[PDB]
DNA sequence: GCCGCGTCAGA
DNA sequence: TCTGACGCGGC
């Protein structure tokens, strides 16, 4: 557990869950745009982690989420 | 334990036997693709 | 396919019994056909058509009504529906049982260096679960192009490939599972950190939720794969999640057995002391003092402390002024966060207390604030538990002085109660029952006794001689809750009394000896009887409590909270739960 | 007699010897 | 890839015989017994009235 | 033996049966999953 | 105190009070003797048949169809086993002794009786019968050369057994439970019914047997019961029991009763039955020696029944020891012996029926293979004959004694339960109610108590001291099991007054069989020891009275499963046990004869013997040596030997202690100073903490012997072979390999390199067109040939020690074969011959030197010891000209043995003798674990949180006693750092070993060379000798520790070594004896990620041998559901098991670095589809619209 | 309409 | 061993 952990998350999502799948989501998507760039993620995290950041900062807006999913 | 556990699978491609195939598989299908303009890689994909 | 018949070392062949059972069928049905052709008598025309149906019952399961067929071995063969049915079968052994790949499994040790979401792992095992993820790194690291090239390279253990291994597992979590798996959690996920050697570290503070020992325990481990996956564990099975018990509210995290001791020693007070009544301003103050070894920890002094503090209804009232407190526990001021208030940690700490510590602040402060907690609680338990040096000798098991003459009390009454009954002035059930109530009270005293005489030590101090608080070893070991309890004491110190033969009868001769004295032969022989009763009464459970839980794994396997409200309105009566002499639930 | 017994070398063996 | 046998004569499934209660016998309405005396060649049971 | 005669169908609906043939059982994530996929189609149609 | 040569060497300090009445007998002696009486005979003993002749007798007058054929028994001989015992393992072979007896047949005309066989037939010989396995000195058996032990079986007796399951009232019964056959019964009823049954029946009424022989009253309520009418009714009536539907006969059932209970070779009790009923009912009147059931006792069996039923009489107790028996191999070898006896002769009966012959002799009649083909299976794959277990000395003696309840005869793991797994007070003297197994075993093993013995029927009686009017006498008798039920028995601690009369009046003492005080009038008998109750294994725990049971049962079961190491260290608080144990197991070389040391060295041992003293000798014999020899778990074995060239040895003396042995003492670990203080969580629940002297020093550091072999067939492509010849094989990882195909002796092998390469051919290429492709770049050809060689697995290291090969056979073998097995047989001749020479030139040093008569004594043993040389280098090429039989189907195999140190490190297991044990969780460097004032530092740090709670206690006064030898191992240091003179050294010694104890070790009797031996030998430390109970009291500990120069605790002053300041609460200290278990990390670590998979399901295999993959079993289930975790629960199911598209799928997705899954559906429920679908059962997948 | 005696199914 | 659910025969 480096920074972030679901105690932060669980403020904005809820129930623990959909936190699960919302987060999978995010992180797919994030993997799938070809982040992997490879001079990148020898220098920071996975993006399983990443999309957890993402939402406990409160940027993404969850409801915004699933909008990226008609998206593709 | 029985000798019923023992004998295991021979006749097929452990999932590392397979592995090292696709990676020569499609490694030609782009060999070829800097040879010939394409003449040569008719006549190897014909001929093989 | 599904009978195969492989031929394998020795020369020799490994037939499937279902074969034999087919193969006599096929010939049984060919003599049948070839006699009806001929034009037998009808006699041996009804013994082959017998003969037929024997073999086809054999062959769908033999043994329903016959005495089944056996092979040369003699064993009954393995017939059709003996393959779905059984604990061995098909169903319960390869649908829910199903050896997976990515596993390895190897003795645990201690490790009091980590935290409470890691785990140490030996880079051999690491990097045997995590190959192929290695070879991905590597080829498109470009130190590889092949997957054969970096086989090749990973076989003799080039310098990169640890690096490269270690910046994989940065934040890729693995599951910890241990055999006997009882309850949810017997499963925690953690995070892992390459080691040397060949032994899985794991946080203390969990070995009892495993319920493991480091006697030779041996754990598994198995890595998550996908992206939902590998994020399911880590929202839902990472031990920072599970401090509370799913069985009752109660935490599960509590420190054990010497963190527990080391607390209750450098939290107790002293009346004589070095540097008593003095005064200090704030924890670093006590800290300069303590470390320049002037006073004793254990003694009295007075601090004054200004903290905010956290209220019922979500308010926060600053507490402020000066409080009589000890050196011991002013060195847990730091380590408490800011929030709870200092009248928790403002008393002796046995474990009870610890415990209430935990919950109170998991209850009010949040998840985090707990785990970071007990962190401090365990870094600082563990080294104030070996500046004491806590020992035992033989003399601090101290026999009480009144023994040789409360023995020979009741030998004399037990000499009068054979008189009793030697002139049959008196029956026998009776004077066995009264003997044995003669034992157990005087055994009783005698144990009564030596906590007297070892949890209390008077001393001259300036002015005379007063009775205060022991600081023997055992009795601080069990007044701490740390690691024993009232009974072990007795048979040390006091006296072993009764010795139940097999049944539950007593004997009508008690064990007058103790360990610290030791035993006679016979005295020893008595023991053994229960000693085995009770050993062996573990191993004969062990698979009952797993089938009750079985069974009861079935009955309800399939509720699950699927609805916010059911809107109904109507439920039970409940109330304190009075037992005729106590509430004993409120 | 024809008393339930199962195994059929007996059931044979009876008529055989008849 | 299965594959089959042909019998000659007619072969009861012992499942639906012997598995208490017999199917077969809550069927025809008779004991057990006196239908495995049928099948174990030791009686007669008239099937044309 | 009993459900051969009966012709029983068996709709999975259940927690051991989603597990003999690897299916996402209905609970825990599961459902999540079942309920925000179908809150997709709502946007989507 | 010495009065020996080994304890001269360095001397026990010895406590105790009580006088040593008789010594323990010999270990091992209920698994020797109970095959001399199979196999010999003393008349002394009264054993004038040896059992194997008593069951010859009682087949071989047949004389099978009236044709004037005779068949009598006359004698027998046992052949020469062709290989020794240690030639018979090394070959791969069974220690065997034939068997040959001795048969005569007789004819004549063969007429209506006229003369039928009287005339004919003059001749007889010495026909083969068989192969009998021999057993060493010791009690093993070489079974394919494989050293195993068939463990005795305890059994219920043969006679008459009265209970009642009383789920009623009254509800008795009987058996007569015979020595082999089918054993009846005679139960009640609630009104007063006399049953009866056969094994199994129809509940018949017991009057039936009564008409099949044809206030009492319970005949009339059940005459009047049964409507059988006479006697043949009766007969006809069971036999319908016996055989449903089966219709009746004649003259058929009146040969079936009379065979159920009365033929010799149908039914028996076997001496013990008979007596057993005798006894129970009176009536010698009964012939004791006829075994067959008798209707007279089937009449007393009944009327006890009712006798019984009335209220005059007791039932019996099955666990009782008087009811229960032991069976040893002697006796299950005997019975195999019987049945195959059986099968020839019936044999017999019908190989006469084929004549064709003139004047037939009365061999071609005989058969053997009945016989083998039994007595070899019983050996070869029986419950009851196992590995020998073989860790370390003790764990042999271990397992020969111990006494079963399992196998063909008794119980099974689950068919019992709380009661045949108690200890009864019948127990006491016979089985240690301390030392079990722990699995589902527990109560069903019970090794054998020490001084315990086996009557000549099987019951297992114990020695006892009598008394006579008050004044213990010292007479010693061996009083049963049964008798003892009777008299009144003291305890060997109760003391006496200089004529053994009891002090006290009131004692302890067992009356009833149970435990009572009383008054000394009433007393029999005492006790002839102490250990007397104990197992052989438990009397090695100092201090046992002061721990408890369940505790000392792991202390005992633990301490067999220690793992010898290199350098044997005697304990320093011992029983004076370990002087017994390894003596009486065949590790040591005691010295046959008296006499001086000729030549020693570290391969065999001389001693010419001075026949003066000597009965007739040979003035010379050998002792050889075995080094390196591997053992069943893997460790080494060799002995050391002791004495120097010329030293005065006695019969019955060390010359060369072995495995895990020194100076003869069994020594099974170490000495560490040991504290007692939590260190900093390193030793949190259980730990241990060690510190890197021990490591450095080769403490705890063992020898393990692998041995792989590589073999070669003759497949259906052809021979494979094993030359030195394989491509795409650079001669680098080749550059080990000699020029043969077999690695050098010497070359330190790796990880993964080839010990044999080998290769095997194939066919049916076909190749990809791609894989043509890249053939036709660089004109790759395709070799028809795959080599498939052997190489160390990975993990592993080590050298070589021995290459064994064996060749072809029929075939004349080629240069680098048959000159080298002649080469081979040369380097054993040859140099054999400079042995024999060797020992030629000693026989004739010492015939020379007593040449003042050699003109004829011994002109005749050199013409022993060539025709033995001779034999030896015969039987050196008398194999199979490739030193086998070879299975057929194998060309060649070559066995490999290679062999590694290993070291302890963090995850190991320790474990003191007291019952306590841990891991060893680090290791820290020498200048941090806490130190002494004078500066030593201390070894182990355990915990003391332990001790209380699980009250072994006994460890602590371990941990003073050590401390106190310690401190008496410096104080002799001390004086001798400076003037080593011997006088004075005797005053110090003096100081040392009288001060305290009333034994008074004698120290005048050593010389001023033998005192600077000891006082060398006692430097680290004083041995000490606390028996079991007899034990040193604290006191006495607390004088020593005083004599030492130390507190009167054990408790001293330590410092932190990352600072300085001293830790409070001074702490204890001592030497507390560790030991290290044969747990190692090495072998349980395995990971996995992709390997093999099972035929059948498409799932990994299991077990780390080849490469597991760890079950995911059926509770973990469970718990990732109540987590709610579907997806690590949905690809733990397929992707990682039995998807075959999915595994690769996944393989491939990691490898190159995208996200995708697929996962269908899994394998086994195809599988189960099917299954179900082979049957007229439609399981199948559909679709629904409703 | 029931007092005893079976088989089967899990330990 | 058992513990019972479930029998299916003597009366
Ligand atoms: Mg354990």
């Amino acid at each position: 557990m480096a920074r972030v952990t679901v105690e932060d998350c669980l403020d904005k999502v809820e129930t623990r869950f959909d936190l699960v799948v919302l987060a999978s989501m995010r992180a797919n998507k994030i993997l799938k745009n070809g982040y992997s760039e490879s001079m990148e993620n020898e220098k920071k995290e996975k993006a399983t982690v990443v999309a957890l950041r993402e939402i406990a900062e409160s940027e993404i807006t969850s409801e915004q989420i699933l909008r990226n999913e008609i998206e593709g | 334990s029985t000798v019923g556990d023992f004998i295991e699978d021979k006749n097929n491609y452990s999932p590392i036997e397979a592995a090292n195939l696709e990676n020569l598989r499609e490694a030609i299908k782009e060999l070829i693709e800097t040879g010939l303009t394409e003449r040569e890689a008719k006549v190897l994909m014909m001929r093989f | 396919d599904l009978r195969p018949l492989v031929p394998i070392e020795g020369g020799r062949f490994a037939t499937s019994d279902l074969n034999d059972l087919y193969r006599r069928v096929i010939n049984r049905n060919n003599r049948l056909k070839k006699l009806l052709d001929l034009n037998a008598p009808d006699i041996i025309v009804r013994n082959e058509k017998r003969m037929l149906q024997e073999a086809v019952d054999a062959l769908l399961d033999n043994g329903r009504r016959g005495r089944a067929v056996t092979g040369s071995n003699k064993r009954p063969l393995k017939s059709l529906a003996d393959m779905i049915k059984g604990k061995q079968g098909r169903f319960r052994q390869n649908l829910l049982g199903k050896r997976v790949d990515y596993s390895g499994r190897s003795v645990i040790t201690v490790g009091p260096s980590l935290r409470l979401h890691e785990c140490g792992l030996p880079k051999k095992m690491a990097l045997e679960l995590f190959k192929p993820f290695v070879y991905s790194k590597l080829r498109l690291g470009g130190h590889a192009t092949t997957i054969k090239q970096a086989k090749r390279m990973v076989e003799l253990e080039e310098a990169v490939v640890w690096d490269i291994l270690e910046t994989v597992i940065n934040e890729h979590p693995v599951l910890l599972n241990r055999a006997p798996t009882l309850h949810r959690l017997g499963i925690q996920a953690f995070e892992p950190r390459l080691i040397e050697g060949k032994a899985i570290q794991l946080h203390p503070l969990v070995c009892a939720a495993f319920n493991a020992d480091f006697d030779g325990d041996q754990m598994a481990v198995h890595v998550p794969l996908t992206v939902e996956s590998q994020l399911e564990a880590r929202v839902l099975m990472m031990s920072t999640n599970n401090i509370l018990s799913p069985a009752s509210g109660q935490p599960i995290i509590t420190p054990t057995q010497d963190i527990v001791l080391g607390l209750y020693y450098i939290t107790r007070e002293k009346e004589g002391a070095r540097g008593e009544g003095k005064l200090f301003s704030s924890y670093e103050d006590v800290s300069r003092a303590y470390n320049s070894g002037t006073i004793d920890i254990h003694a009295k002094i007075k601090l004054r402390i200004d903290r905010q503090v956290f209220d019922t209804k979500g308010n926060t009232y600053n507490e402020k002024g000066v409080v009589n407190t000890t050196v011991g526990r002013a060195l847990l001021l730091n380590i408490l966060p800011e929030g709870l208030s200092f009248s928790l940690l403002n008393k002796v700490l046995v474990k009870k207390e610890i415990s209430k510590i935990i919950n109170q602040a998991f209850r009010v402060l949040g998840g985090k604030a707990t785990v970071v907690l007990a962190d401090k609680l365990m870094y600082a338990g563990f080294k104030y538990s070996t500046l004491s040096g806590v020992s035992v000798g033989v003399d601090d098991m101290t026999i009480p002085d009144n023994k040789e003459a409360k023995i020979e009390e009741a030998e004399k009454e037990i000499k009068q109660i054979t008189e009793q009954y030697q002139s049959s002035l008196i029956t026998e059930n009776e004077r066995y029952n009264n003997i044995i109530n003669i034992w157990s009270k005087t055994s009783d005293e005698v144990g009564a006794s030596m906590m007297d005489a070892i949890s209390k030590d008077t001393v001259s101090i300036n002015g005379e001689k007063k009775e205060i608080e022991s600081f023997n070893s055992v009795y601080m070991m069990a007044k701490s809750g740390a690691r024993g309890s009232y009974n072990q004491m007795r048979q040390l110190a006091g006296m072993r009394g009764l010795m139940a033969k097999p049944d539950g009868t007593m004997i009508e001769t008690a064990i007058t000896a103790n360990f610290r004295e030791g035993l006679s032969v016979l005295q020893y022989f008595t023991s053994t009887h229960g000693a085995r009763k009770g050993l062996a009464d573990t191993a004969l459970k062990t698979a009952n409590a797993g089938y009750l839980t079985r069974r009861l794994v079935d009955v309800a396997q399939d509720l699950v909270v699927i609805e916010e409200d059911c809107g109904t309105d109507d439920g039970l009566m409940f109330s304190a739960i009075v037992e005729d002499g106590e509430v004993k639930v409120p | 007699l024809k008393g339930k017994t199962s195994d059929p070398i007996r059931m044979y063996m009876r008529e055989m010897g008849i | 890839r299965m594959g089959h046998i042909d019998l000659v004569c007619p072969v009861v499934h012992i499942w639906y015989l012997k598995s208490l209660p017999s199917r077969i016998g809550l069927f025809l309405d008779m004991p057990l017994k006196n239908v495995e005396k049928v099948l174990y060649f030791e009686s007669y049971i008239v099937t044309d009235p | 033996t009993e459900a051969s005669i009966n012709s029983q169908i068996d709709n999975l609906r259940g927690l051991k049966e989603n597990v003999l043939i690897g299916r996402l059982i209905p609970a825990g994530t599961g459902l999540a999953v079942r309920k925000e996929s179908a809150k997709i189609e709502k946007m989507r149609e | 105190m010495s009065y020996s040569y080994a304890e001269k060497k360095r001397i026990r300090k010895e406590f105790g009070v009580l006088p040593h009445i008789l010594d323990v007998p010999y270990l091992l002696s209920i698994q020797t003797e109970s095959y001399k009486k199979f196999l010999t005979v003393d008349a002394a003993k009264g054993r004038l048949h040896s059992g194997l002749e008593i069951v010859l007798k009682q087949s071989f007058p047949v004389e099978s169809k009236n044709g004037q054929y005779e068949l009598h028994y006359v004698d027998y001989q046992i052949g020469e086993p062709t290989f020794d015992e240690t030639e018979c393992q090394v070959r791969g072979a069974t220690y065997d002794a034939p068997l040959n007896v001795k048969l005569r047949l007789v004819v004549y005309n063969k007429d209506a009786l006229p003369n039928e066989k009287i005339v004919e037939d003059i001749r007889e010989e010495y026909v083969y019968m068989g192969d009998i396995p021999l057993m060493t000195t010791n009690g093993t058996f070489i079974i394919n050369g494989t050293e195993r032990v068939v463990v005795s079986q305890l059994h219920r007796s043969p006679g008459a057994f009265f209970s009642k399951d009383d789920s009623e009232e009254g509800a008795f019964s009987a058996r007569i439970i015979p020595y082999r056959g089918s054993w009846l019964d005679f139960e009640f009823d609630s009104k007063g019914i006399i049953w009866a049954r056969i094994d199994r029946k129809r509940k018949f009424c017991a009057t039936v047997i009564l008409k099949a022989l044809g206030r009492g009253r319970y005949i009339s309520d059940t005459l009047k019961y049964d409507l059988t009418r006479n006697t043949d009714e009766a007969l006809v009536e069971i036999y319908k029991v016996l055989r449903p539907g089966d219709p009746p006969a004649a003259a058929s059932v009146k040969a079936l009763f009379e065979g159920l209970f009365f033929i010799e070779s149908r039914y028996s009790l076997s001496d013990i039955g008979r007596m057993k009923l005798n006894a129970r009912l009176g009536s010698d009147k009964v012939s004791k020696d006829i075994y067959t059931l008798e209707n007279s006792d089937i009449v007393g069996v009944i009327e006890e029944l009712i006798n019984i039923r009335d209220g005059k009489g007791k039932v019996d107790d099955i666990d009782h020891l008087g009811n229960r028996r032991v069976r040893s191999v002697g006796e299950m070898v005997e019975n195999q012996f019987r049945i195959g006896l059986y099968r020839v002769e019936k044999g017999i009966r019908e190989s006469m029926s084929l004549v064709h012959k003139d004047k037939l002799m009365p061999k071609d009649i005989v058969n053997s293979k009945p016989i083998t083909a039994a007595i070899k299976e019983f050996f070869t794959s029986g419950a009851l004959s196992q590995f020998m277990d073989q860790d370390n000395p003790l764990s042999e003696v271990t397992h020969k004694r111990r006494i079963s309840a399992l196998g063909p005869g008794g119980l099974s793991r689950d068919r019992a339960g709380f009661e045949v797994r108690d200890v009864h007070a019948t127990h006491y003297g016979r089985l240690c109610p301390i030392e079990t197994p722990e699995g589902p075993n527990i109560g069903l093993i019970n090794s054998l108590a020490s001084y315990a013995r086996v009557n000549d029927y099987g019951f297992l009686e114990a020695p006892y001291r009598k008394v006579v009017d008050g004044k213990v006498t010292d007479e010693i008798e061996y009083l049963s099991a049964i008798d003892e039920d009777n008299y009144v028995i003291a305890q060997a601690s109760t003391k006496l007054d200089e004529n053994n009369h009891f002090v006290e009046d009131i004692i302890q003492c067992r009356s009833g069989g149970e435990a009572i005080f009383t008054e000394s009038s009433r007393v029999q008998y005492m006790d002839v020891s102490a250990k007397q109750m104990v197992s052989a294994a438990a009397a090695l725990i100092p201090f046992l009275e002061h721990d408890d049971a369940n505790r000392v049962l792991m202390g005992a079961n633990m301490q067999r499963q220690a793992v010898p190491t290199l350098k044997s260290e005697k304990p320093l608080v011992g029983t004076g046990m370990e002087k017994i144990v390894a003596r009486d197991s065949g590790n040591c070389i005691i010295a046959r004869n008296v006499g001086e040391v000729a030549e020693v060295d570290s391969n065999r041992i001389v001693i010419k013997v001075d026949t003066e003293k000597s009965q007739t000798s040979n003035l010379v014999d050998i002792y050889s040596l075995t080094k390196f020899k591997r053992s069943n778990k893997n460790t080494c074995i060799n002995q050391r030997p002791i004495v120097n060239v010329g030293d005065k040895v006695e019969a019955g003396d060390i010359l060369a202690d072995g495995f895990a042995t020194d100076f003869g003492e069994l020594s099974l670990g170490h000495n560490l100073m040991v504290a007692f203080m939590p260190w900093n969580g390193y030793n949190f629940e259980d730990s241990i903490l060690l510190s890197e002297r021990i490591v450095k020093d080769d403490k705890y550091t063992s020898i393990h012997i692998e041995e792989f072999t590589c073999v070669a067939r003759d497949t259906k492509l052809g021979p494979e072979e094993i030359t030195a010849d394989i491509p795409n094989v650079s001669e680098s990882s080749l550059a080990k390999l000699d020029e043969s195909g077999i690695v050098h002796i010497g070359a330190n092998v790796e990880a993964g390199d080839i010990l044999v390469a080998k290769i095997t051919p194939k066919a049916e290429q076909q190749l990809t067109p791609e894989e043509r492709l890249l053939r036709a770049i660089f004109n790759e050809k395709a070799s028809n040939v795959v080599d498939s060689s052997l190489r160390m697995p990975s993990g592993t290291s080590g050298t070589v020690i021995n290459v064994q090969v064996f060749e072809n056979d029929k075939g004349g073998k080629s240069k680098r074969a048959l000159k080298i097995e002649k080469e081979l047989i040369d380097k054993a001749r040859k140099d054999f011959d400079e042995e024999f020479a060797v020992i030629e030139s000693v026989v004739k040093s010492s015939i020379e030197q007593e040449v003042v008569e050699k003109v004829q004594n011994a002109r005749e043993y050199y013409e022993e010891a060539k025709i033995a040389i001779d034999a030896k280098f015969e039987a050196k090429k008398k194999s199979i000209t490739q030193s086998n039989e070879l299975s057929p189907g194998v060309l060649k195999t070559v066995k490999v043995f290679v062999a590694i140190k290993k070291r302890i490190q963090p995850g190991d297991k320790m474990a003191g003798r007291h019952g306590n044990k841990g891991v060893v969780s680090r290791v820290l460097p020498v200048e941090d674990m806490p130190y002494m004032e004078d500066g030593t530092p201390v070894d182990v740090c355990l915990n003391p949180l332990g001790i209380p709670s699980r009250m072994n206690i006994g460890q602590i006064l371990e941990a003073h006693l050590g401390l106190a030898s310690y401190g008496l191992g410096k104080k002799i240091e001390k004086t001798l750092e400076k003037t080593r003179k011997a006088a004075e050294l005797r005053k110090t010694l003096e100081e040392v070993y009288n001060s305290v104890g009333d034994k008074k070790v004698n120290l005048e009797a050593l010389n001023d060379e033998e005192i600077l031996t000891l006082c060398d030998n006692l430097k680290g430390g004083v041995p000490i000798a606390t028996p079991v109970f007899d034990g040193a009291k604290e006191e006495d500990i607390k004088s020593l520790l005083k004599i030492g120069g130390f507190a009167t605790n054990g408790q001293m002053k330590l410092f932190d070594g990352r600072t300085g300041k001293p830790f409070d609460r001074h702490v204890t200290v001592g030497y507390m004896y560790m030991l290290k278990l044969d747990h190692l990390v090495d072998d349980k670590m395995h990971a996995r990620s992709t390997g093999s998979y099972s035929l059948v399901t498409q799932q990994p295999l299991g077990g780390k041998a080849q490469f597991g993959g760890q079950r995911f079993g059926e509770m973990e289930v469970w718990a990732l559901q109540a987590y709610g975790a579907a997806y690590t629960l949905r690809e733990m199911l397929t992707v990682k098991s039995d998807d075959i598209a999915g595994r690769s799928k996944m393989y491939k997705n990691i490898v190159d670095g995208k996200l995708t899954m697929n996962v269908d559906v899994p394998e086994s429920f195809n599988v189960l589809r099917n299954e179900v679908r082979a049957l007229g059962i439609d399981m199948d997948f559909d679709y629904s619209s409703e």
